[PDB]
This record gives structure tokens, C-alpha cells and sequence, in this order.
RNA sequence: GAAAUUGUUGAAAGGGAAGGGCAUUUGAUCAGACA
RNA sequence: CGUGGAGGUCAGUGACGAAGCCUAGACCGUAAGGUCGGGUCGAACGGCCUCUAGUGCAGAUCUUGGUGGUAGUAGCAAAUAUUCAAAUGAGAACUUUGAAGACUGAAGUGGGGAAAGGUUCCACGUCAACAGCAGUUGGACGUGGGUUAGUCGAUCCUAAGA
RNA sequence: GUGAACAGCCUCUAGUUGAUAGAAUAAUGUAGAUAAGGGAAGUCGGCAAAAUAGAUCCGUAACUUCGGGAUAAGGAUUGGC
């Protein structure tokens, strides 16, 4: 339990997570941000085309000195990549999250991903060897991945505030003057 | 301090920036000034650069050593199929410049023109200029009201022409649309000349003629990213130079603390728009006449295409213009031939050029024969034919 | 349209290995045949017979022949239903010289 | 330390007079 | 399977190097069960492992 | 289970820095007395 | 004004929640600070009158520990070179087998030893970490097996010496 | 095997095919090269590079401690049958 900041109904939702996964944190964040809010049935088809180099994952924040490509025109960006290792981990949790839906009794035609969050994990330490007999760090950046799928609903909330009226003595006598004259 | 010695500037500062052109077709920035007494005629033409060959002619230049002597000169061959007028455009005078007012198109447009307006022509429904064709379905008042506005206003009138790409050996299948200014008089007659020429073809001999000095406007052959040694022609560093020698040593002084715009730097070379002037016309050929390569001194029955055709281009089957010298741009490139903006009387022009021989040997190697019958006569018979 | 067919092609492998490094010509000729079979058959899984691999590597890395006579047969995929239902099997044709032959459709006789 | 990072002895480099 | 240890035993049993030991690829199921040198001698007898005679170095031009 | 640091969500601003002081508008929010 | 501890006092507060922490929530003081509400938390803590000190940090190329921008950037380019099919497996550019192409060219990338290492040797099982890609593989991990002398050496003799 | 040769080069026995890969072939690099006419005009300076090169035959100066200098310098020949 103890997921991120979610504003969905827990009754009509299903969750799945994965901890201490040895994948790049920067590569996983771009794939998580390129899939948030999408329908689950369209999320799984889009991720399969990334492995076939048909569509690309737009890089928005961790995108310094990335080579630009022509497949970013769909998302209005120039720099995009195909992080195949992170997609195979993200789609491995989409399959697990979708499997928990029929156990809870959720019809798969209306699931869309509403919350997905990735954050850093404790690092695995190794070392490299540099010139003049020096030793630097050589570390991985794992991540914790969690996502929640939720049923889509429409026509939620009518009946806004009542907007109580505050009138003064002179204004009540003014609005009663047009009423006795016209509509 | 002073340099050590004075040296000339490397390169020309007026040709900046050296960036890629915005289009493959070079723009016509200037047109010859209009003369009201002259009849209505075109000011430029569109063609495709085929290649180059060699001409032998007599030199008529008094006071020179090669007078009444033969010389060889390199010439360019430009394939110029007749263009088709598809519309007219009028320009009114404004304190901010020239402004387009009304564009009137023809009733029927070929698929070559419609190919220009689509990027996915194989997927489109080809609906271009379908509702505009309903303006000709009435008595004609819809087009005439837009045409009478060009006679009153729009002191500058330009015509819309397109190339017949299907008459060339190119596999590009798409016409090139351009604006050509009409140079005549009586502005009303300019739109009457354009109205009669809708869906009509004008040849190349009606615009240009023999011994005429013209200007060539085209896009330079591209070369991609280039170093500073070839882009600007700077001196190479000695062999002892560490970290490379094909560079510029000093790119600027300490003060000002910025790199100036006048220093030589690496970047894109080629694919620029250039305008070469003072090019004499040597031949105005015909596509419906055989023996284009023949001359009144050679008399042999042969056309201008070399043995095996032009390299990377093909064979000429339409009208062509032969231009002495070099033309910017490589083969298969759209070019715009334009008349001179001034009357030249330097005696390099005004001479009548009469050729003696046209070289038609193969440009795929060291050709030894001009005609296929000449190859059979010199070599006799072979094993394959007999 | 599975329509299993078997044809015999002639590939101009001299023009596909032009300006290629001498230590990569034979490896790239294997990749060019798989690209050749993908264009004419449409299948993504292309299997090359070990006898045809001996024909490319007959004269070392920089010894690829100018023309090769091949036989591409399109079959049905088995063994746990991979992504495509059809694959292409390419076999060599033992002739004196593959110089002057065109495409011939070989019937399943 | 190694053959690089030369600052001290010099033929015409720094640390002269 | 992993027939790395079977090629090492067959080289010493036959008496040649590892470059001249041939293992049947269609009969790889029963080669992996031969863990001792006594069973390796058994496969050579029935033709599962052959000798793979030497490469000819002709001296005719000499 | 704090800070540096990071993700998600929500709110706001952004023409070669950002942050601050005085004054007010706008938005959000809070209090008092109802004797 | 604030901190650690000490004497006295408020027959002070507290598992019906003490201390700590969080809080563009509130109040008091010119300020150092103090108080309250809410969230979290789980066992001790405070007001005042006095005593006492290892008693207040933004710096010292401070110490120790942790984390950033740079940045998914520099880079993973010597030693001529790999390719096809099958098998195994959740998964194969890298494992195994077959076939092909190559190299070390016998002052070798061959077969043995000395110094040194100490179980790396062999078998089976395993893939979290390690093998700066990968891995079903490994000098890795886990469990076991293995070194047989009257003739080979030490042991004996003496050299420079001790 | 070639050759004077334990040189270089190719092969047999034996042993490896292990050094992160894939796709393209911009600039600038590292390594290897070729250049018309001139031939050190370059540069502190022939730096770097180029030329010469094995064998057989001919020929070989000044000087000298009479031993050398000397492969002096300078020329010709080289396959196959």
C-alpha cells in the first residue's frame, strides 16, 4: 500500500508496482510521462510499436544532447528515443495491473491509466579505474515503478454552490422599482 | 599591433549568410524595367540543365590575335520544353512595397500542376481547384469581375506558368510553378494577352533569340558540411601544428571579447542561390526538327545528344538553349533564364556567332566517335553484329 | 493471401556491395539477401540454408560473386505461432554460371 | 604523478623566473 | 545441451586434439549421458565420434 | 524518519537571470465583536 | 532570549497520547523567542525561584556522512573477422554442436616447469551480486570429489658467507 | 617452402575465433597513402618524408699511426625455357 498522490476512486481502480528494478531512472520517467492518461488498450499497442521502431518515446526533461529524429512530430518535439529496456519493464507492470482488474471485476474496455509514478531507488555501487592510479564511482540508477488503472466515468458532478445573496436596504428598494414598472 | 604584412580578405562578404536555400527553385529577385512601346512578351523562362559540350567557331574580334581563326569553347545545354500559362497575378503599388491584389486561374489545370499542391497525391481525392471551376460554369461574370479589377488597379502584372515535366527524361512527375513578369505596355493589354494564353503553350524562341546576352538564376550544387579550408580558401597550417592543421589559427583578438562575423568559420557549403549574368546564346534549337547538332559547315545528320545520351540526364527531345560558359547548378536542376537588365555594348556582345562543329562524343569516357555510323566505319565489323 | 509459391531469382550482388569495407562484404551479403527476400515475398522471417552460406563465403570475405542464383520458397510457420504466419526459405541453385537468367516460377510438383 | 600534468621543470613553460 | 566436457574426454581417448574431434549433432541426446571415459570409448566404436582425419598438406609443388 | 535531492498531482508566473524593500489592485485564506 | 544537568516548588502535564517532526494555519514580543490548532508519532516531559557548564554557527581550500548541476553527456575505437543452421531455455550478436571463413606460423595465441598464488583443478546445482554490453555461460555463487614414490626432489656435502 | 638466415611472408601438428554491437560515410582528427610543373624558394634548422638498398662483375681518391679509409665515390647485369 501507501501509493502516491491519487485522486481516483479506490473501488473502481486497480494498482500494481515494482521495486528495486535495475532500469534507468531517466529513461523510465520519459516512458511513464509519455503514457500517462492514455487508455489501457491503446497504451499496450503503442508500447509494442516502440520495440519495432515505428513510434518513439518523447524526451522532455532529461533530453540534453539527444540526437533528434523525425518521429517526434507526433508529440511536437524534436528529440526522442526508443528505450527498449524500460518499455519491457513498464509493459510488464501494465500486464500485471490489467490482470488484477478482472480479479476485482473490472471490464477491460474502459480502463485508462490515471496515476503513474516513478522515483529513484538505492544505487548499486561499482568502481572504474582512471588515469594516474585513480578510482571513481560507477553506479546504476534503479527506480521504483507504480501505476494505477481506473474505469472511465462521465457526467460526474452537478449541483454547485448556492451563492447566497447579500442585499442592502437601498438595493432592495431599487430592484422593487423596476418590478412595479416593467418585467 | 599590425598584422605582419597586409593581405587581402578571404572570401566575399556580400554572399552572407552561406546557408541552405529556402527552396530548390531560385527566386527571380529583379526583372527588366518595362518599356511601354515594346509589345507584350515574357521576361524569363524555365528549363532544366542537361549537361555541357564543346563548340568550334570562328572568332570575330578585331584587334585580337585570333581574328579570323577558330577557337573551342565550353557551352551548357538546357532543355526548355514549352511552358503553359495557368493564371495571371496583379500587383498594386503601396507605400510599404508591392502587394498582390487578385489571382485569376485558368478553367482547366493539368495533373502536373495539381501534383504541386499535394504531398500525398496517391492518397488524396484530387479535389484541388474543383469548386473554383464552378466560376466558369456561369456566363463568365465571376471571372470577368476578378479580371476587370486587374485592369483598373494592379499597375504590375505577372503571369503564372508551369513546366511540362512529362516531356523530360526526369522521373520527378511534378510541375514547377513560377511567376514571370510581362514587359509591354497598356496594362489592359497585359491581362488580355494572359487571358488568351490560358491553357496555351509558349515556346522558347518567342522569348529568346540568337546572340542574346541573358542571365542564369539557379541553386548551386550542394556539398553538405565543409571545413574552413575549402569553404573560404584559407592557408593550411604547417605539418608541425598540433591538434589539426585544417583550421584557422587566430579567430579574433582579446578585445572585443567576441568572435566577429567577418572571420572564416566552418559550415554549410553549396546549395546557395546564385545569379550569373552576361551569358551569350549560341543556339536556339527545336524539338520538332531533326539534326539539331548539325551545322551549315558540318552537314552531318546528327542531333545534339552525345553518344549514349547525356550522363545522369538522358536524351534531349524538346527545344533547348545553348549558353556559352558555365551555369550555376548541376544537372537535372530547375533553372531560370532571364534577359539582361541593361543594354550591353562592350563589343563582347553585338557579335553574330556562327558555329562550325558541335562535339557529340560520349561523355561517359574518352569518346572517339561522333555518330554511330562513324564507329562502324572505323572499326569495320565485329563478332556480335556479323 | 498466403498462396505458397516457389520462385528462382537472380540477384545482382555486385551493385549492392559497391564501396563496402573488405572485412564486411561477406557479412553484408547475408544481410542483403534477407533484405532481397523481404521485398519480393513480404515475409519478415527469412531463413538461409547452410549450403547457401557456403556459397557466399566461398572465396573469403572479399570474394563475393557478382551474381547469385537463388530459390526463394514461402512456407507456413509452425512451432508456437510466431508473429508472422509465413516465412521465406532461400536455397542456392547449382548452375554453371548465373549470367543471363531471369525469374522463373517453380511449381510445387 | 604520471607523464602528464607537467608544471614544474620546463624548457619554456611555466615556473620560469 | 553442454557437450564441452565430452569433447575434452574424446580428445584424450582417441589421441588427437580437440580440433579433430567430431560429435554427431543428430545424436546429441546420448552424448550428454556419457560422463566417463569408458562410455566415450563406446561411442567411437559405434561411429558416434569419428577421427576427422588431418588436413592434406601436399608437397607436389615442392 | 528531518534537510540537501527526486517523482506525481494541484495552484501561479515567465521577451537575455532569479531573489528583495515600500504601496495598492486581484485571487486564495484567517480572525474578531455580534451584548 | 535559548541549551544540557543540579536543589526547591507547582500534592504540575501524560497511553482518553509525553518528547520529536511536518504545517504561503493563528496569536504575543522592537528583537533573541514563546504559545495555540491540525497531521504524524509512541513514553516520558514542563513552568517558576536558584545553582552549574564540554551552553547558541553560514563561512575556517573546517571535520564526518549524505546528495546535486554537469549528464543519460565524455566515453565503452590497439592486438586483421566473423557467418549460417540446429539444440537448450521465460529470454540467445555472446552458451553448446555441426558447417563455412580466418588467425597464432612453430624465438607460437603450442606442450612443460622455477619464483609466486592456494583449491583457482574436477563434477553437479544456481544467476541476487561480479564478468564496466549481454548471458542459459564462467577463474562467479552453493554443495561435494581429488594430490598414493626404496629409484623424482627435499633430507646429505661444501662455496661466497652466517 | 622461399631465402645466406631462428629475418619477413604462406602452410601442417597443436591452440584460438575471446577485446560491447548495430546503422550511415559531414566537418575536424589518428594511422596509411598518391600527386602535374618547379625542387628546400618552407623552416631557428632538409624536422618529417622521399630517394639509395640483395647478389655477381668492373672500378675506387685525398689522407694515414701503413693496420685503414672502402660497400669510398661511380657503372653494368638479374625472368622464363
Amino acid at each position: 500500500a501507501r501509493y502516491g498522490a491519487t485522486s481516483t476512486n479506490p473501488a473502481k481502480s486497480a494498482s500494481a508496482r515494482g521495486s528495486y528494478l535495475r532500469v534507468s531512472f531517466k529513461n523510465t520517467r520519459e516512458t511513464a510521462q509519455a503514457i500517462n492518461g492514455w487508455e489501457l488498450t491503446k497504451a499496450q499497442k503503442y508500447l509494442e510499436q516502440v520495440l519495432d521502431h515505428q513510434r518513439a518515446i518523447p524526451f522532455r526533461r532529461f533530453n540534453s544532447s539527444i540526437g533528434r529524429t523525425a518521429q517526434g512530430k507526433e508529440f511536437g518535439v524534436t528529440k526522442a528515443r526508443w528505450p527498449a529496456k524500460s518499455v519491457k519493464f513498464v509493459q510488464g507492470l501494465l500486464q500485471n495491473a490489467a490482470a488484477n482488474a478482472e480479479a476485482k471485476g473490472l471490464d477491460a474496455t474502459k480502463l485508462y491509466v490515471s496515476h503513474i509514478q516513478v522515483n529513484q531507488a538505492p544505487k548499486q555501487r561499482r568502481r572504474t579505474y582512471r588515469a594516474h592510479g585513480r578510482i571513481n564511482k560507477y553506479e546504476s540508477s534503479p527506480s521504483h515503478i507504480e501505476l494505477v488503472v481506473t474505469e472511465k466515468e462521465e457526467a460526474v458532478a452537478k449541483a454547485a454552490e448556492k451563492k447566497v445573496v447579500r442585499l442592502t436596504s437601498r438595493q432592495r428598494g431599487r430592484i422593487a422599482a423596476q418590478k412595479r414598472i416593467a418585467a | 599591433s599590425h598584422r605582419k604584412y597586409e593581405a587581402p580578405r578571404h572570401g566575399h562578404l556580400g554572399f552572407l549568410p552561406r546557408k541552405r536555400a529556402a527552396s530548390i527553385r531560385a527566386r527571380v529577385k529583379a526583372f527588366p524595367k518595362d518599356d511601354r512601346s515594346k509589345p507584350v512578351a515574357l521576361t524569363s523562362f524555365l528549363g532544366y540543365k542537361a549537361g555541357m559540350t564543346t563548340i568550334v567557331r570562328d572568332l570575330d574580334r578585331p584587334g585580337s590575335k585570333f581574328h579570323k581563326r577558330e577557337v573551342v569553347e565550353a557551352v551548357t545545354v538546357v532543355d526548355t520544353p514549352p511552358v503553359v500559362v495557368v493564371g495571371v497575378v496583379g500587383y498594386v503599388e503601396t507605400p510599404r512595397g508591392l502587394r498582390s491584389l487578385t489571382t485569376v486561374w485558368a478553367e482547366h489545370l493539368s495533373d502536373e500542376v495539381k501534383r504541386r499542391f499535394y504531398k500525398n497525391w496517391y492518397k488524396s481525392k484530387k479535389k484541388a481547384f474543383t469548386k473554383y471551376s464552378a466560376k466558369y460554369a456561369q456566363d463568365g461574370a465571376g471571372i470577368e469581375r476578378e479580371l476587370a479589377r486587374i485592369k483598373k488597379y494592379a499597375s504590375v502584372v505577372r503571369v503564372l506558368v508551369h513546366t511540362q515535366i512529362r516531356k523530360t527524361p526526369l522521373a520527378q512527375k511534378k510541375a514547377h510553378l513560377a511567376e514571370i513578369q510581362l514587359n509591354g505596355g497598356s496594362i489592359s493589354e497585359k491581362v488580355d494577352w494572359a487571358r488568351e494564353h490560358f491553357e496555351k503553350t509558349v515556346a522558347v524562341d518567342s522569348v529568346f533569340e540568337q546572340n542574346e546576352m541573358i542571365d542564369a538564376i539557379a541553386v548551386t550544387k550542394g556539398h553538405g558540411f565543409e571545413g574552413v579550408t575549402h569553404r573560404w580558401g584559407t592557408k593550411k597550417l604547417p605539418r608541425k601544428t598540433h591538434r589539426g592543421l585544417r583550421k584557422v589559427a587566430c579567430i579574433g583578438a582579446w578585445h572585443p571579447a567576441h568572435v566577429m562575423w567577418s572571420v572564416a568559420r566552418a559550415g554549410q557549403r553549396g546549395y546557395h542561390s546564385r545569379t550569373s549574368i552576361n551569358h551569350k546564346i549560341y543556339r536556339v534549337g527545336k524539338g520538332d526538327d531533326e539534326a539539331n547538332g548539325a551545322t551549315s559547315f558540318d552537314r552531318t545528320k546528327k542531333t545534339i545528344t552525345p553518344m549514349g545520351g547525356f550522363v545522369h540526364y538522358g536524351e534531349i527531345k524538346n527545344d533547348f538553349i545553348m549558353v556559352k560558359g558555365c551555369i550555376p547548378g548541376n544537372r537535372k536542376r530547375i533553372v531560370t533564364l532571364r534577359k539582361s537588365l541593361y543594354t550591353n555594348t562592350s563589343r563582347k556582345a553585338l557579335e553574330e556567332v556562327s558555329l562550325k562543329w558541335i562535339d557529340t562524343a560520349s561523355k561517359f569516357g574518352k569518346g572517339r566517335f561522333q555518330t554511330p555510323a562513324e564507329k562502324h566505319a572505323f572499326m569495320g565489323t565485329l563478332k556480335k553484329d556479323l | 493471401l498466403k498462396d505458397v509459391v516457389t520462385r528462382e531469382y537472380t540477384i545482382n550482388l555486385h551493385k549492392r556491395l559497391h564501396g563496402v569495407s573488405f572485412k564486411k562484404r561477406a557479412p553484408r551479403a547475408v544481410k542483403e539477401i534477407k533484405k532481397f527476400a523481404k521485398l519480393h515475398m513480404g515475409t519478415d522471417d527469412v531463413r538461409l540454408a547452410p549450403e547457401l552460406n557456403q556459397a557466399i563465403w566461398k572465396r573469403g570475405v572479399k570474394g563475393v560473386e557478382y551474381r547469385l542464383r537463388l530459390r526463394i520458397s514461402r512456407k507456413r510457420n509452425e512451432e508456437e505461432d510466431a508473429k508472422n504466419p509465413l516465412f521465406s526459405y532461400v536455397e542456392p541453385v547449382l548452375v554453371a554460371s548465373a549470367k543471363g537468367l531471369q525469374t522463373v516460377v517453380v511449381e510445387e510438383d | 604523478r604520471g607523464r602528464g600534468r607537467g608544471r614544474g621543470r620546463g624548457r619554456g613553460r611555466g615556473r620560469g623566473r | 545441451a553442454n557437450l564441452r566436457t565430452q569433447k575434452r574426454l574424446a580428445a584424450s581417448v582417441v589421441g588427437v586434439g580437440k580440433r579433430k574431434v567430431w560429435l554427431d549433432p543428430n545424436e546429441t541426446s546420448e552424448i550428454a549421458q556419457a560422463n566417463s571415459r569408458n562410455a566415450i570409448r563406446k561411442l567411437v566404436k559405434n561411429g558416434t565420434i569419428v577421427k576427422k582425419a588431418v588436413t592434406v598438406h601436399s608437397k607436389s609443388r615442392t
